[PDB]
């Protein structure tokens, strides 16, 4: 079949992709170096820096949340099982590290038919680690739109129209808003996200970001992981 | 994962321009720092310059602003351009990637990078104001082939064909103020050269 | 620009030796020093960054220590995989500059060249004068070839093989380059070397 030396053409990848509008996203699915960064200037303006958000106080409570995940502060919806019909390409999930979830039947069994059977699903249901699986996940809509689930994210309190829901490490804004409590996806801090192959695709405005080796702890254990920051 | 496949060059003459490409396999070009380094033959390493993740370049002033480094994001390509080439510029050229800086998540600070961790195998750029020429071979106790006046450096010497099986020594070539290469291979009969560029054997 | 120097230029070691080589800098480069290994015909390999930090996949034999103007790389037990030319690089200031390299080579008993001399072909003068001098299977690679017709400069060129694996030796060619040829009958080639307490001369007449 079609081969580009790897990372996305495996029996367990849901290749249910509709580029009827001819918006070139299939080139990105097939070449990791291909991204579409048009419209990134506008989109980034709506994303806010952490200082502009209200400070947080009291206990932290969990929250349930929109349409675009490009911002570090997007409040993901908690993960569930999604039908393979609605996914194009690989689905990446973040331990904090990048890990790939493949197509399965409704009972966790591995299925090898490129998400073509209607039984085929992506079971992305999450409990935060260490006693769990991953903090969040990110894939592509069958029509080329990035989709992120994760959490449940964090309410840190605060008052105003500037109040913040933390899906990352927000220790400045609240000392208990640490990734191990509040992480809900690939955003390690407000300024950094986990580096994986289809990151230029899923998050195309991180293209000028620089890659660093970063170090973090989850529940007192250490992960050394490459991530992109700017 | 990341690899650097480097693409070769042709014979150059002074005042010409050089353009050399290197394609990043294993991963994208994004987020990395990329640099070009050259080694004159027999000599050691010189840093031509760098490109940062957001396109900005730094060049060595020893290139006299006659060098350009670039990244083609559309084709995963890293390029090096060098105008007004001189015979001095004859060297092996390497593409290298900077070591990813360590980043502290809390301080949001890191050391700016300067170490090269992935290196491309390197590729030769010979620059001589000479026309391609062919070999001019010349000929007690208890003999050799002095091949002379090449233009292209790739050459081979074989005494009695594959009967030079062992105990044999073959010497590096050498330029000369004619601009033409010479070389000597020695026998501890007749030799057959493989100056493939010249079609002369 | 910051000038980087290295000592020694050439070190001759054997397996199990602790080798220590130093890099020095014209100006304080703090900790921003890297160490690389390059074997012939191949690309440089990173060994050390930040003057103490060791890149992944390189063994613990390799150690780096230093600061300011002086730094040092060490192999605790050299192994056959460790013979190369070793380079230092500052990343303190632009232009990033490299040291001239230190070559570590195999150590064998001192041996002396089997010198042979070879005369110009008649076809050559009919078509230049060139004379060849030959030194074979000599260790160490620190020898001198002199040309005298009855001293000679600006007229000779020479080339040396890499240390042969079999005998851990080197070999060398020197070449000297009609009317000038036909002027003097007696041409000579003198080899000075460590194993040759007696310097050797090889000559000819036309
Ligand atoms: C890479 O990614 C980019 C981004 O994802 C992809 O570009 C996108 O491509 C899609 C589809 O291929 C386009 O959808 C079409 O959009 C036009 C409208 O375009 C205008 O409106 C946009 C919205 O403007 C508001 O919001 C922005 C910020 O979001 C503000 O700045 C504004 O002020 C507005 O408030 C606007 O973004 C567009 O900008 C355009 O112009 C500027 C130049 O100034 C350029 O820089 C931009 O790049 C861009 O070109 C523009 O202002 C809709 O009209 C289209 O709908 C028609 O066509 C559909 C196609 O099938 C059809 O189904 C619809 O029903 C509809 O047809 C109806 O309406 C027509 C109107 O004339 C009638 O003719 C017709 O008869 C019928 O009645 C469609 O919705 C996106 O605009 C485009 N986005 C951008 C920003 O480029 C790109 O495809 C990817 N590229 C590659 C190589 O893959
Ligand atoms: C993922 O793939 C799926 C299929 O694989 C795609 O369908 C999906 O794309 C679609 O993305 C759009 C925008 O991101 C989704 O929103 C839709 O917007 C339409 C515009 O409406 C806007 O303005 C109107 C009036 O100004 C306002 O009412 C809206 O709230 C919005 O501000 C809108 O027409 C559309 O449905 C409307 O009409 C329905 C009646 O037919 C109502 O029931 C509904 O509540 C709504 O008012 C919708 O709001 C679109 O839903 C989404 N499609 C699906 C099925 O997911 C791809 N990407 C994304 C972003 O998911
Ligand atoms: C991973 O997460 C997903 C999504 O959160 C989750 O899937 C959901 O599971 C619930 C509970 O099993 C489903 O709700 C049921 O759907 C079936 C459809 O046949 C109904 O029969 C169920 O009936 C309820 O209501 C009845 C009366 O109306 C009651 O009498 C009965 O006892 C039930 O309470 C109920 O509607 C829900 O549909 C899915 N949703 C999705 C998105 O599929 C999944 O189970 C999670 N997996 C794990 C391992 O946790
Ligand atoms: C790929 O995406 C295109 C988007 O244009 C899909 O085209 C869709 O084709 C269906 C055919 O069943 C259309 O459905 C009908 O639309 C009318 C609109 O009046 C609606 O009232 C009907 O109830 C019915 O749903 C659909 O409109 C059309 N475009 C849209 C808006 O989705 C195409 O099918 C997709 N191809 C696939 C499945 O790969
Ligand atoms: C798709 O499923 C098939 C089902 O067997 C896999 O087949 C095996 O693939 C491995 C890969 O190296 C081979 O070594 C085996 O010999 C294959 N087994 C046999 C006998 O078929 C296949 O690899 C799967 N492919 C992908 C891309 O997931
Ligand atoms: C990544 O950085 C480059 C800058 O080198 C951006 O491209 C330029 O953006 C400026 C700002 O509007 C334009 O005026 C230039 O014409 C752009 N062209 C180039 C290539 O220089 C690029 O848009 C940045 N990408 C993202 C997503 O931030
Ligand atoms: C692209 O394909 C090539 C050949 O199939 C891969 O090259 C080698 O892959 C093996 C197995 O992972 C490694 O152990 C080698 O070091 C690779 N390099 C050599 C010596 O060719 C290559 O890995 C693939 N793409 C990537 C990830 O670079
Ligand atoms: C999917 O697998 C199930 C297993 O029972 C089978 O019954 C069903 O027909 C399959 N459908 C397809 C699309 O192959
Ligand atoms: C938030 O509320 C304040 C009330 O003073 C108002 O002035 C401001 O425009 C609102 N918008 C912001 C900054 O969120």
């Amino acid at each position: 079949l079609i081969n580009t030396n790897g990372s996305w053409h495996i029996n367990r990848t849901a290749l249910n992709c509709n580029d009827s509008l001819h918006t070139g996203f299939l080139a990105a699915l097939f070449y990791t170096h291909k991204f579409n960064a048009s419209g990134c200037p506008e989109r980034m303006a709506h994303c806010r820096p952490i200082d502009e958000f209200a400070q947080g106080w009291g206990p932290i409570t969990y929250a349930e949340g929109d349409q675009r995940p490009y911002c570090w502060h997007y409040a993901p919806r908690q993960c569930g099982t999604i039908p393979a019909s609605q996914v194009c390409g690989p689905v990446y999930c973040f331990t904090p590290s990048p890990v790939v979830v493949g197509t399965t039947d409704r009972f966790g069994a591995p299925t090898y038919t490129w998400g073509e059977n209607e039984t085929d699903v992506l079971i992305l249901n999450n409990t935060r680690p260490p006693q769990g699986n991953w903090f969040g996940c990110t894939w592509m809509n069958s029509t080329g739109f990035t989709k992120t689930c994760g959490g449940p994210p964090c309410n840190i309190g605060g008052v105003g129209n500037n109040t913040l829901t933390c899906p990352t490490d927000c220790f400045r804004k609240h000392p208990e808003a640490t990734y191990t409590k509040c992480g809900s996806g690939p955003w390690l801090t407000p300024r950094c996200l986990v580096d994986y192959p289809y990151r230029l695709w899923h998050y195309p405005c991180t293209v000028n970001f620089t890659i660093f080796k970063v170090r973090m702890y989850v529940g007192g254990v250490e992960h050394r992981l490459n991530a992109a920051c700017n | 994962q990341v690899q650097l496949q480097q693409w070769g060059a042709g014979l150059l003459k002074p005042s010409e321009s050089l353009s050399l490409t290197c394609v990043v396999y294993g991963g994208s070009f994004s987020g990395y720092y990329w640099s070009w380094i050259r080694q004159p033959p027999g000599k050691g390493l010189e840093w031509i310059g760098e490109i940062n993740p957001t396109g900005s370049t730094n060049y060595n002033p020893s290139l006299n602003s006659r060098v350009t480094i670039s990244v083609d994001r559309s084709k995963n390509h890293l390029s090096l351009k060098l105008s007004s080439v001189t015979a001095a510029d004859t060297a092996v050229y390497f593409c290298a990637r900077f070591l990813p800086p360590d980043y502290d998540l809390l301080t949001d600070y890191f050391d700016p990078p300067g170490a090269f961790d992935i290196w491309g195998q390197g590729t030769m750029v010979t620059v001589s104001s000479a026309s391609t020429k062919g070999p001019s071979v010349f000929p007690s106790g208890g003999l050799g082939c002095l091949v002379k006046d090449y233009f292209p450096e790739p050459v081979t010497v074989s005494w009695n064909s594959g009967a030079l099986t062992s105990g044999v020594h073959t010497f590096p070539a050498v330029l000369q103020s004619s601009g033409l290469y010479s070389l000597s291979s020695v026998v501890t009969y007749i030799c057959n050269v493989n100056h493939k560029p010249s079609n002369t054997k | 620009d910051i000038h980087m120097t290295q000592s020694p230029f050439s070190l001759s070691a054997s397996v199990g030796d602790r080798v220590t080589i130093t890099c020095r800098a014209s100006q304080s480069i703090s900790g921003w020093l890297a160490w690389y290994q390059q074997k012939v015909g191949n690309a440089p390999k990173l060994l050390i960054y930040k003057a103490s930090s060791l890149e992944s996949g390189v063994p613990s034999r390799f150690s780096g220590s230093g600061s300011g103007t002086e730094f040092t790389l060490s192999i605790s037990s050299l192994q056959p995989d460790d013979f190369a030319t070793y380079y230092c690089q500052q990343y303190n200031s632009y232009p990033f500059t490299f040291g001239p390299g230190t070559k570590v080579d195999m150590k064998r008993t001192v041996a002396a060249p089997s010198v042979f001399i070879f005369p110009p072909s008649d076809e050559q003068l009919k078509s230049t004068a060139s004379v060849v001098c030959l030194l074979n299977n000599f260790y160490p690679r620190e020898a001198k070839v002199q040309w005298k017709v009855d001293l000679q400069s600006g007229n000779s060129q020479e080339s040396v093989t890499e240390q042969d694996s079999k005998d851990s030796t080197y070999s060398l060619s020197s070449t000297l380059t009609k009317a000038d040829y036909e002027k003097h009958k007696v041409y000579a080639c003198e080899v000075t070397h460590q194993g040759l307490s007696s310097p050797v001369t090889k000559s000819f007449n036309r």
